[PDB]
Order: structure tokens, then C-alpha cells, then sequence
């Protein structure tokens, strides 16, 4: 028995990789800003040990402290919220080219937007402020601390 | 703006460089590609950001971006390289995109 | 795949208007700019200006400014641009391309980490003048 | 057999405490920049589950990738580096109010300086641009990813 | 403990200038900004400048800037403050504190999450002129 | 620059609150901290941050900070309560340390 991906609680440490992201001017689940995006991503859960492709995970069943993820069906498409606790710590995959997000002025907290088709279709969401890191496509390794629920 | 040398030539077989110039904010801050024009073709993505080859694009070629500096690689010269080749960046102060003056690559 | 089908070669007096057109396939119509560049004969490169066709927004070289209009017809997916008083350096092919990058441009908003390039291009419209 | 606190590879993930941290307006071993420390700071290795505070840590024996950490001794005290793989997430402790590093504009990388006394005293610093969280002391958790040797 | 030793009180004829001390304990002197805070008696509290002691820099409010001198004695670690052309209403208590947070103010430098508070505080020292 | 009320009175078992408001380069902008001065004393530190209490001051003492105006609260008040308490903050536009003009808080 061990604790499954679908399973987070307030403190845990998640590990996303965005192998040829691609970056996106406006994403509508962040207020209109930018975002890296990546069709293939994986998520770990770093304590754990567990990780699952993002695109293979039933995102209406991904519980945090044993309740649903926050959801917003912007126009036709569903964005689930992955809370964080600080900003989310991004950066080109393999090398030391760190990016930053779009509030890196203030003291915000960060969220993993997910879009799930309901099948197996998942983009894996990271906020930024520019193409730091490129217009892509461009690997990313992301790094969070999982926050509490939005109530 | 950007500076390119007007020719290039190298042996059918020789690693050969095309190198642009820039300022600080045309390619000091900002990411440089690189186009591939053919005679009586339309140009073709070569570079992406500053390293980077789209899907079809052999190994052979490079780019690398140092200051406000940056060049263009190739591993090895083939008949097919007879070309004209482009740089573009971000420019801050006049457009989006700014071109150099091109390059023929020609054989020796 | 994703396609860039223009229009036909243009005879055109000088001062006439000749309006270019830019069919698209494969992809999202109104999700990445479409952008013009320009190469007389002889030159080099040279942008005209992008337009995105989600809401009509253009932003124009410092050298067409006043003599280009470029449109938008989503429900066929057909860009065009227009140019109006033709000089004898007009005669040229014509480019249309598909930009992937940064779109927010202005002379001081955003003066560094701006990535943009040009990804799937089009065949070009010899436009000539005389 | 587990990895001891003192061993660390590049791709790990540290999660730090800072109990009342103090505000320092410029740390030597930082380019004369602002910094959070603490005196009775935690760390952890969130993969392999071993934690250790950072006072009772040899820091002449932590060892990167097989390789000793680098050094820098400003002043007559010596400062470890910890390097970084994108910037450090520090935040308060129990809140979701994120601190944002000195370099929140560039794409460098973050380190984990920390001072050691040679017996048993050591400090842990976190660079911070300003006091958006505090004058201090304040509780701040602190989350990075591992860097590679810097050579 | 850490302590901030003043001087006694003092009389000044209206026209001379009164040098008010303050003595450091308990920590590195060297460290944090010795601010200096005038209450007259009646009135409320009042910022009449910090000073690093360390390099020397000082910070005026823009009230005392050409009457007060804020020196520092490394050696002995004593904070020093000179007021100079005493006008009548500067009869007042004057006390010192040990500030921290944030030492870096100008006009438009860091608009914004500036922390800085009194830690400890001195005895006040009575300067009466008349 | 930040108003507080010249004087708050309480009964000698109740709740109390003393309440400045400033602009947004002063308490919008920055932190506010509290102190506390009885009759013939020099300030005491009070509240630092927002609502952060040094060693030694009481957990009846409270702070918060909302928008442009910041509290200071009391659990129950006591003889030795009887004191002035002054608002300080950042003034981004005037000076790094600037005071209210203090509130006597005394008993009914």
C-alpha cells in the first residue's frame, strides 16, 4: 500500500516536467496572462515517490486533504486548481536557466492549472511573465509546494 | 540593423560559421532565429530561439548567441546548403522583427 | 498539415492598390499571428507587420504606416493585406507567415526576454509594378 | 542503510525551515544583497526523508555529487554554497505569503549560503530582495530543487 | 541585555547647540541604525533621523536637515547627536533607538514591503531652552 | 500624516480597539508598527510587522492591517494599561519612520 498520485494534502512536494512546452499569450484560467503549456506533461509527487503522466490521470477524482480540486469552466473547457503554498519554481529542463511568474512583484501563491478533455487529453498549465525561457517548444522542469484549499 | 557578412564560403566538406551583430537590445536581450532561403523559394525556419532546431532539420546545423553577438554553425557542407541566410530577433526600440542583410553560402 | 495557400502573381499600375490573400489550414485560425514580409528583387528580408485574428489588432512597421491595411475573415480563415499607393519599389514577393512568440509590442513595455519567430511560411506573391 | 542528510546529488529537493528569521540587509557571500536568516534553521531532503538541523551539520563533510560544496570565506567567516536549479521558493511559515528572491527579473539560479562556525553554530540564509515579509524575526519555510557542482 | 545609555539632561541658552550621547551594550554596534526620536512635552512622537554606524550615512527628516549633526564613536560605541541654533520650541525630550528593518529610503527607490520598527529604545534625555 | 483618535476609553474588563488610517505609500504599502509609552517612560515596542508581538509583551495585545488603515487591539485591560499608544510606519514619499499622533487610553 502506498499513497496514490491522485492524492495530495497541504505540504507536499510536487515535481512537474513540460517536455516541449509551448508558451501561450493569454491563459484564461490566470486573468488573461501567460503561461507554459505541454500536452505530455508528468507529475510526481516527490515524498511519495508516486508519479503519473498528467494526460492519464481522472482530474475530477485528484482530491487535495481528501476534497475536490477547485474547478472554473472557462468558455467551453474545464481548468482544474492545483494550490501552492509560494510561487512555482520553474526552468529549462537540464540546464540553470530559471524562469520567473507573472506576479514576481508580489507576494502571491502560484496554482497548477490543469485542461482535462475527460478522456486522455491533459495540458499542464505554469504561470509566467514573458518568454524568458522562449517561445517555444522548450523542456521545463517545475517545482512546487502544495498549498492549502481555497475555501 | 543587424549586421551579416554579405558572403560565406567554405569547402564541401568544412565546418563554416555565420555570424551576426547586434546591440543591447536587439540580441543582448532578446532571442535570435535564423532562416533558410533557397533561390526562388520561400524561407524556411532553420534556428528557433537561440539553439534550437524544428522538427526536420538536421543535426548538422547550430546557433549560439554569446553578447550582442550571435552565429550561426554548420558540421558539414552538402550540395543542398547553397542558400541565403537570414537572422532575426526582437528589437526593443524599432520592430518585432528586424532582419540582417542575408548571407550566400557558396561552395569553394 | 498546417498550410499558408496565398494568392496569385499582381500586375498593377503605379498607384493602384493590390490587395494580397492568405488562406489557412491545420491549425487554430485565431490563435497565432499572421504576419507579412516583404523582399524586392535583389533585398533582403523585411517585415511589414503582423494582425491577430481574434480581434483585428495590427501593429505596422515605421515605414508602411498609412499605406497597409491588413484584415481578417475568420469564417473562411483567410488573411489578407492590402496596399495602397504603389511606388515604383514596390515590385516584390510578398510573404505570408505564422509567428509563434510574444505579441505585446510598444517602444517601452516589455524591453527584454522576447522571443518571436516566424514558423510555417507561405509561397510568396510576386507583386509587380510598372 | 539510508543516504545521510550530508549527501546530496543534483536533482534533489531541500525543504527548509527558518524560525524567526532576521532580516540582513547586505550578506557578504550574496554581492552585498538582502537575505533571511535563522539561527536554529532545518533541513531536509524531501526524497530520501532525512533531516537534520542546520547547526548540528559538519559542513566541511556535506558533499555534492561526491564533491565537497564551495566555500567562500568573506571576511574571517566562511560561507558554504548550496547550489540551486532555478530560484529558492521561500514563503511564511503557515501562510501562503511568498517572498520573491533579488533576482526576480534575471533567469540565474539560487544558492543556500550557509555560515559555520566550526563547533556547532551555523546559520541559513536565503536571498530576499526587500522585507516583503517582515523586518523579523518571522517563520519562513523555505523549498528548492538541487543544483549541479558549480566548476 | 542589550541597553541604550543616554546623557543627562541639559539647559541651553536659545542660540547654542546641545551634543546629546548615547552609550551601546549587549550587541555589535556596528550593526543596526541608531535613530534618533524628539517628543516635546505635550506633543507626540517625532523621527529625527537614523544613522549607520558603520559608514558614517545618515538620514535627515526633512525638517532638522542643516540643523542636526548625527556622529558616531566606534571605539567606545557611542551614538552621537548635535542640534544646533535652538530655537524656543525645542525644548524636548530626545531619545534613542535601535531600528530594524529596511535602511534604504529615497523618494522613488522601494514604493513598497519597506519594514522598519524601534526595537529598543533609550531613556530620553530632558534638553530644556530658555 | 496617519490620524488615530485622540483618546479611547474602556471599562476595566472590555474589549478595545485604537484605529489609525493612513495613505497608500504609507499603510497600504508598507508595515505598521505599535508602541506603547506610560506616563514618564520612554516608548516600549508594542507590535512589529502587522501583528507580530515581541518577548514579553502580553498575547492580549493584538494587530492587524487591512487596508489603508491598521488596528490595535486588546483582549482585556488591566491598571497597567493605561498608557499612549503611536502608529509607525514606511513613508515611501516623506520619510522611512512616521508616527501618529498618539491616543490616550484611559478607564470609565
Amino acid at each position: 500500500p502506498a499513497r496514490p498520485i491522485t492524492n495530495w494534502r497541504s505540504g507536499d512536494v510536487v515535481w512537474v516536467t513540460l517536455p516541449s512546452a509551448e508558451y501561450a499569450q493569454s491563459q484564461s484560467a490566470m486573468g488573461s496572462h501567460p503561461a507554459y503549456w505541454s500536452e505530455e506533461a508528468t507529475i510526481i509527487n516527490v515524498a511519495t515517490g508516486q508519479r503519473a503522466a498528467v494526460s492519464s490521470i481522472k482530474w475530477d477524482q485528484v482530491t487535495l486533504n481528501g476534497k475536490a480540486l477547485h474547478k472554473e469552466t472557462h468558455s467551453g473547457l474545464v481548468y482544474y486548481q492545483l494550490p501552492l503554498m509560494g510561487k512555482i519554481n520553474f526552468w529549462q529542463q537540464g540546464t540553470t536557466k530559471a524562469g520567473y511568474t507573472y506576479n514576481y512583484n508580489t507576494t502571491d501563491s502560484d496554482s497548477l492549472w490543469v485542461w482535462w478533455d475527460g478522456g486522455s487529453k491533459a495540458y499542464l498549465y505554469i504561470s509566467t511573465y514573458t518568454t524568458m525561457l522562449g517561445a517555444g517548444p522548450v523542456n521545463i522542469t517545475g517545482l512546487g509546494a502544495v498549498g492549502p484549499n481555497p475555501v | 540593423v543587424l549586421t551579416q557578412p554579405p558572403s560565406v564560403s567554405a569547402a564541401p566538406g568544412q565546418k563554416v560559421t555565420i555570424s551576426c551583430s547586434g546591440s543591447s537590445s536587439n540580441i543582448g536581450n532578446n532571442y535570435v532565429s535564423w532562416y533558410q532561403q533557397l533561390p526562388g523559394t520561400a524561407p524556411k525556419l532553420l534556428i528557433y530561439d537561440n539553439n534550437k532546431r524544428p522538427s526536420g532539420i538536421p543535426d548538422r546545423f547550430s546557433g549560439s548567441k554569446s553578447g550582442t553577438s550571435a552565429t550561426l554553425g554548420i558540421t558539414g557542407l552538402q550540395t543542398g546548403d547553397e542558400a541565403d541566410y537570414y537572422c532575426g530577433t526582437w528589437d526593443s526600440s524599432l520592430s518585432p522583427v528586424v532582419f540582417g542583410g542575408g548571407t550566400r553560402l557558396t561552395v569553394l | 498539415q498546417v498550410q499558408l495557400v496565398q494568392s496569385g502573381a499582381e500586375v498593377k499600375k503605379p498607384g493602384a492598390s493590390v490587395k494580397v490573400s492568405c488562406e489557412t489550414s491545420g491549425y487554430t485560425f485565431t490563435s497565432y499571428n499572421i504576419n507579412w514580409v516583404r523582399q524586392a528583387t535583389g533585398q533582403g528580408l523585411e517585415w511589414m507587420g503582423w494582425m491577430n485574428p481574434t480581434d483585428g489588432n495590427t501593429d505596422y512597421a515605421q515605414k508602411f504606416q498609412g499605406r497597409v491595411s491588413m484584415t481578417r475573415d475568420t469564417s473562411i480563415s483567410t488573411a489578407y493585406m492590402e496596399l495602397s499607393s504603389l511606388r515604383s519599389e514596390d515590385t516584390a514577393v510578398y510573404y505570408c507567415a505564422r509567428g509563434r512568440g510574444t505579441t505585446r509590442f510598444s517602444l517601452q513595455n516589455f524591453p527584454f526576454d522576447n522571443a518571436y519567430y516566424m514558423d510555417v511560411w507561405g509561397k510568396g506573391t510576386t507583386v509587380t509594378v510598372s
